[PDB]
């Protein structure tokens, strides 16, 4: 019952695209998928129908060619918690924990990257020994993934000069073709494979530094002592 | 030249190749029909006796004669403040004993006047007889490539050269790689398009390989050495 | 008669003003809010619009 749902929830705004609102009364559908998530106060304008923002490119993209209804509602701040979990697998594979932030704060990604199965933010320590300028730390990468691509080259008089890939950072690098981390945009119903990892602070087992993870930000969600939540309803058939 | 194409027989009459011992070594450009501008690292002490040197101009494919039909170099003047360690002030002049009258496909290039107001990301062209991909042989046909000019501040980064570029030299090329000159492309015409007239503002001195990331091309700034060339031309006559 | 629509706020506000059976007349959200309705053509008559 849509009327009861709108009455029992503190509705702030309710609209739809490619579908009417009150036509659901008495109509039958096959399946209804609901996607709900909090709304950041700074990036609130990135939830409109068509916008080249970071939320629609790295967090959640809304399809335009589908009949989807949008509902911005509010929730009291009493007895509520925010679950900040990173759905990336290869990030937590090398020892990624949690953001360890304060309450009533949501995390949003601004740059999402994608890597293949053969990827390891770690260099072979046997080759790094013959390096004098810009020597990155190295460790033993687990089997199945190649080590960091580093080459020894002399310019005019520097014999031990080792140059690696993904410099300075995968977000703004001088040669994106030489770095395996490439920029990717999330699609419809697809999460981000992972965020950028600084290879200069990685590396026993290859354990990257927790402060080396870039490509995300945090923002509060308190507005009039209530939290704003967006919900997308998609009706199949 | 990597990533370029074969240069068609158009109008590029500013490429003269200096040959010694019947083999190609280096090339350069001409500004007046009484001198030839080339590099200074190929005129070292073992390369003395300029009488055993010939010059070939207006020749695309380097097969038209054998120890004949050339211009004999009379005298070579090198920069007095030349350092073999840092490779600074790599500009040399070679005077020919022949008048070298102007004919078809024979036209020098004017020197750049002080105050050109060049753009930071300026487009230029490179040409020479070097390798094809890496550590190759001398190219039989004439090829050319297109490059972009980069600022000196970004070229002096710790991940590129670590402040090893003198103010008398500039950096050009692409940071992503695949477009660079290999061993054998000494000198080379580095001209640009401005006011419907080409200006030679480059002179190859050294470099770290070709078609490699984080290894741009280094060229000589002849604008600072223009007064020296004028003084040498005034003292010669 | 003019088109009857309802507004919410004014004086440089959000002004979420709503109209009747807009935009699609055929596939609408409320057919009982605007006078334009679908009537089956009888015998010997044409379609009035």
């Amino acid at each position: 019952n849509l009327s009861t749902l709108l009455r029992l929830v503190h509705v702030d705004s309710f609209s739809c695209n490619n579908l009417d609102k009150s036509k659901i009364f008495g109509s039958c559908f096959n399946s209804i998928t609901v996607d709900k998530f909090a709304i950041p106060n700074r990036r609130r304008d990135d939830l409109q129908l068509g916008s080249s923002g970071f939320l629609q490119s790295s967090n959640y993209k809304i399809d335009i060619s589908s009949s989807s209804c949008q509902l911005y509602y509010s929730l009291p701040l009493v007895n509520v918690t925010i679950n900040n979990f990173n759905p990336s697998s290869w990030n937590r594979r090398y020892g990624f924990g949690s953001f360890n932030l304060s309450s009533y704060d949501v995390v949003y990604s601004d740059h999402c990257f994608s890597v293949n199965s053969d990827f390891c933010p770690c260099a072979d320590p046997s080759v790094v020994n013959s390096c004098a300028k810009s020597k990155p730390p190295s460790a033993i990468c687990p089997a199945g993934t190649k080590y960091r691509h580093c080459d020894l080259d002399t310019t005019l008089y520097v014999k031990n000069w080792c140059r690696c890939s993904c410099l300075p950072d995968p977000i703004s690098t001088y040669s994106p073709n030489t770095c395996p981390q490439k920029k990717v945009v999330v699609g419809i119903g697809e999460h981000c494979p992972g965020l950028g990892i600084n290879e200069e602070k990685c590396g026993s087992s290859c354990f990257c530094s927790p402060d080396a993870f870039l490509g995300w930000s945090f923002d509060s969600c308190i507005s009039n002592n209530r939290c704003n939540i967006f919900s997308n309803f998609i009706f199949n058939g | 030249i990597v990533g370029g194409e074969s240069a068609l027989p158009g109008a590029w009459p500013w490429q003269v190749s200096l040959h010694v011992q019947n083999v190609h070594v280096c090339g350069g450009s001409i500004i007046t029909p009484e001198w030839i501008v080339t590099a200074a690292h190929c005129v070292e002490k073992p390369l003395n006796n300029p009488w055993h040197w010939t010059a070939f101009a207006g020749i695309l494919r380097q097969s038209f004669m054998f120890y004949g039909a050339g211009y004999q170099v009379e005298k070579v003047i090198s920069h007095p403040n030349y350092d073999s360690k840092t490779k600074n002030n790599d500009i040399a002049l070679m005077k020919l004993q022949k008048p070298l009258t102007f004919n078809d496909l024979v036209k020098p290039v004017c020197l750049p006047n002080p105050g050109m107001m060049l753009q930071p990301e300026q487009l230029c062209w490179i040409s020479g007889w070097g390798a094809t991909e890496e550590k190759g042989k001398t190219s039989e046909v004439l090829n050319a490539a297109k490059v972009l000019l980069i600022e000196t501040q970004r070229c002096n980064s710790r991940y590129v050269y670590d402040n090893l570029i003198t103010p008398a030299m500039i950096c050009a090329g692409f940071l992503q790689g695949n477009v660079d000159s290999c061993q054998g492309d000494s000198g080379g015409p580095l001209v640009t398009s401005k006011n419907n007239i080409w200006w030679l503002i480059g002179d190859t001195s050294w470099g770290s390989g070709c078609a490699k990331a984080y290894r741009p091309g280094v060229y000589g700034n002849v604008m600072v050495f223009t007064d020296w060339i004028y003084r040498q031309m005034r003292a010669d006559g």
